[PDB]
């Protein structure tokens, strides 16, 4: 389907907050305006957005990995 | 390239003498 | 000494820089583009991490994304190597300031030497003798501007202050297009480097490009290593370099680089710089200085023996100097020829996948250089695929063995300048060596 | 000055002659076999002269048409590298027959150290240390044979006089096995060498394989270069060769070399020769002398400078010796590592193409070989594909770069032993230096 | 479209002496086995037979021009 990857290089996080629910999740599906996961660069907790509505295939990706430019982090079909 | 060389024949007037003996 | 630095680069200076970490036990982290990830260096490093898409400014020149890289590996130092960033003060101020070492000078120094005008004057103040010049950026007043211009004596250039590459640079004959070719130099120095400030110098018409090494350690404490003449070059870029310059007597090495030396230590420079100048009638005259290590280093480190880049390492980590002055001896003469993959004639970049590539070797010949065969040199950055370096106990012994080693280089799948560097080999006045900066571009005959 | 020589030998020696050659303006004639046309050198080679048929015995070995080659080439001399003809002693004599310079010793001096039985009678009287043994050839008269081995303590090994690359060589423990190992080393003797002669030698279980290098213009005059460390050994062939040899200090360096050269003096030697001794207990003990330059000696070219193979073609010229004993100065620590074409786990020979091809770079890497991308290893030949040479200020700097240099070095299609020696280099016994000539076959225990 | 080839490396000879006939030409053919031409090497002339019965096809190296182990010097039929 439609992969979405990091924008820049930091820290990839799924729950905004250490301690609070995840952006999303596998299986539910998610909208074109809609944050999807968290990339931390020098304290600056960034979002990212979607392009292509549809169902949440699976999360390539785990909460506190380190990515980088153009990683694969999400697959939705 | 080096590879792709083709031998070109040695020149036929050069000479060097041995002894008989 | 350092526990991991990050190679902000690419190409034969990132392999360099890798192969000088791997001998210190240094871990390496080889930040690349999307169109890098086939580079030697990227699959020889330790960590890689991707920063951004193909193009320079987005990838290679983004400052951010490097400090990223450098924060989520652990790094705690960054070498630009050459080009790219190194002499960026901004981002040397930036990577200090975010708690990473900045493996070259101080921010503050580069931004003093960077502005010629500027280093000019420090290089008056030191005692380092300057060619006849605006003494400062110019002005509006066209009447002092010819008046200088006459009292030096024509022919002049303009050269702006923080340009590089050899771009920004016009020649003058007299007082006709003076305006005219400041105007447009302004307007190419804005549309380049975004700074119109640019000065007046007096041109000399034979000079030989000689330039020093000069080791620093921040703590007062500096030392120069040899010279290297960087004459043959076209269109203000060298094609050609050696070490030492032919001609420079000892007692003239050893009194520009005492100069040299004492004006590293006044300034409190810190790491290893270039001095250039210009060499005629047995006087020197300095142009600019170079914040960071050179394209031809490896030829003062074949003759000097002093790896550089390890000297780098070792003072960004706080060590001082180990190496006295006493004690660097020049010990036979190197010459490097620039490889580059363009069309020898027509001089413009040829990108293209390399079919096959057997690169030359031998007794005291150096190959440093990052292809190999399959590899595609992508489009979007310099033209430079390897340096080629050969030592000998004397000029013509390191020229012949040249010469074997350009014979002996094979590269094809793109068009290579090898057989430029035969002709220049092979040139009698070469040889017999001492020729002006623009030997080369009348060597063409045209 | 030689007007023109001949490269009697194949592969990497064959690579350096003519590469010294060119460096010196020789005309380079490169005599090949049928099988050999491929041979970088070959290819790199003026004139090039098919000699014979695949197998050595027919080509290399073939004296008389190595000199047709030379007469209808014109030559004047003949370099035999080494291996096949470097020394024999018949080949000199036949080379010197014919009015061509034989590069290398005379004749007599081949005869005279090539014999071994001969050369520790000839180091005897010169003053040179001897293993102590049987101080002459071994007979049928068992009962003097046992009273010897008793005299001298065992354990004992039978070495055969005109023995070489470490085949011949027999270990007996006791009488017991006293005369069935003498007539299986004679009868291997009589199947390779065509010499039955053998002798007894006192058999030392922690030595050190020191050489010494010494250059030698035939005219009075003879200089020692340092000395090298053969310890890493398998099967007496030698797999990682380095000098200067750690742990010899200069005061026995000089001590052992001087006398070395006083022994050349005597003999009236020529050329580059090499003195091979056992180091133990600070007492060095002659084993055997290689008249002939040997295949590791790029690691003494690259500590004092001194281009060994241009040394030799000079002294044949006739030219006398340019190097004085005060001028040799070793400066740094080069560790080579032989590149064979062989199945690591059996060292059995791997023939066969070589379909991708990488070489090493970098500051202070040297590699030395005739491969490249497309070359088909032929099975006529020794196993030998290359040497790789890495060189630093000290020992560390050196295994460093080699550790560094093997993992960048590529070599498909071909079983090469490339993994046994980056497993020897990261030995931790290694790194410490001074390893015996057996450590290798206990490490490996098998 | 037999080769017979030199077996040494010396210098081609037609001529058995500098003044007299030479062995073959084209054309007339040869047997099976007969003087063909002459290699010199260190003096010692040498003479190469003939291996195969039949036409002097061409000859391919003159008088006194080098030839190494296996050169082509002659084609027969
Ligand atoms: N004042 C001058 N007179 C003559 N040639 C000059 C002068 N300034 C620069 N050049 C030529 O241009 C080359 C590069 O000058 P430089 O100031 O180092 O510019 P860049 O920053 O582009 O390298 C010099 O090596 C020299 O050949
Ligand atoms: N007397 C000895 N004691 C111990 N080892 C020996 C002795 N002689 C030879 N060797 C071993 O064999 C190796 C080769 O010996 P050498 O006489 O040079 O034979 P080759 O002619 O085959 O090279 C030596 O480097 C050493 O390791
Ligand atoms: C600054 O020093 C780094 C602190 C990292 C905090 C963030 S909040 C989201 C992640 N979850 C967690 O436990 N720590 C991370
Ligand atoms: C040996 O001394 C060189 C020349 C020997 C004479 C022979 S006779 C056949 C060849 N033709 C000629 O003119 N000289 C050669
Ligand atoms: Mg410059
Ligand atoms: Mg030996």
């Amino acid at each position: 389907g439609h992969i979405v990857r990091s924008p820049m290089v930091g820290t990839f996080y799924r729950t905004p907050s250490p301690d609070a629910k995840a952006f999303i999740e596998v299986g539910q599906k998610v909208n074109v305006g809609d944050t999807l996961c968290i990339v931390e660069a020098m304290k600056m907790m960034n979002q990212i957005e979607a392009d292509k509505s549809g169902t949440v295939k699976a999360i390539l990706v785990e909460s506190g990995q380190p990515v980088e430019f153009d990683e694969p982090l999400v697959v939705i079909e | 390239s080096w590879i792709e060389r083709i031998k070109s024949n040695i020149t036929p007037t050069r000479k060097a003498s041995i002894p008989e003996g | 000494m350092l526990d991991k630095i990050v190679i902000a680069n690419r190409g034969e200076i990132a392999l360099r820089i890798l192969r000088a970490c791997k001998e210190l036990g240094i871990k390496t982290v080889a930040v690349h583009s999307s169109a890098d990830r086939d580079l030697k260096h990227v699959l020889l490093a330790d960590e890689t991490v991707c920063i951004g898409p193909a193009p320079s400014v987005k990838s290679y020149l983004n400052i951010p994304a490097i400090i990223s890289a450098a924060e989520i590996t652990g790094a705690v130092a960054i070498h630009p190597g050459y080009g790219f960033l190194s002499e960026n003060a901004n981002f040397a101020e930036q990577v200090e300031r975010s708690g990473f070492i900045f493996i070259g000078p101080k921010a503050e120094t580069i931004r003093l030497m960077g502005d010629k005008v500027s280093a000019i004057a420090a290089m008056k103040k030191a005692g380092v003798p300057c060619v006849p010049g605006s003494d400062g950026p110019l002005g509006d007043d066209m009447d002092k501007n010819r008046a200088i211009a006459k009292r030096i004596g024509y022919p002049v250039i303009i050269k702006a202050s923080g340009g590089g590459g050899g771009r920004g640079m016009r020649v003058v004959r007299g007082d006709a297009e003076l305006a005219q070719s400041i105007s447009m130099t302004r307007a190419e120095a804005k549309a380049a480097f975004s700074n119109d400030m640019v000065y007046m110098e007096k041109y000399l018409e034979n000079p030989r490009h000689v330039e020093i090494q000069v080791l620093a350690d921040g703590q007062g404490n500096a030392i120069y290593l040899a010279e290297r003449d960087c004459s043959m070059q076209r269109r203000h870029q060298k094609v050609v370099e050696e070490a030492p310059a032919p001609g420079i007597t000892p007692e003239l090495r050893r009194y520009i680089g005492e100069r040299c030396a004492k004006a590293c230590v006044d300034i409190g420079y810190r790491g290893a710089g270039t001095f250039e100048f210009l060499f005629e009638n047995g006087e020197f005259y300095f142009i600019e200085m170079n914040t960071r290590i050179q394209v031809e280093h490896p030829v003062t480190e074949m003759i000097t023996g002093v790896d550089l880049i390890k000297e780098q390492l070792r003072i960004a980590a706080g060590q001082p100097l180990s190496i006295k002055q006493e004690e660097v001896h020049v010990r036979g003469h190197a010459v490097e020829c620039r490889i580059n993959a363009e069309d020898p004639n027509t001089f413009l970049p040829s990108p293209g996948k390399i079919t096959r590539f057997h690169a030359p070797g031998g007794f005291g010949v150096r190959w440093e250089s990052h292809i190999y065969a399959g590899y595609t040199v992508p489009p979007y950055y310099d033209s430079m695929i390897g340096k080629l370096i050969c030592y000998g106990e004397n000029r013509d012994v390191a020229i012949a063995r040249m010469k074997n080693a350009l014979q002996e280089l094979i590269i094809d799948g793109i068009k290579t300048n090898v057989d430029l560097q035969i002709r220049i080999m092979n040139d009698e006045n070469f040889q017999h060596g001492g020729t002006n900066i623009h030997y080369l571009e009348k060597k063409l005959g045209l």
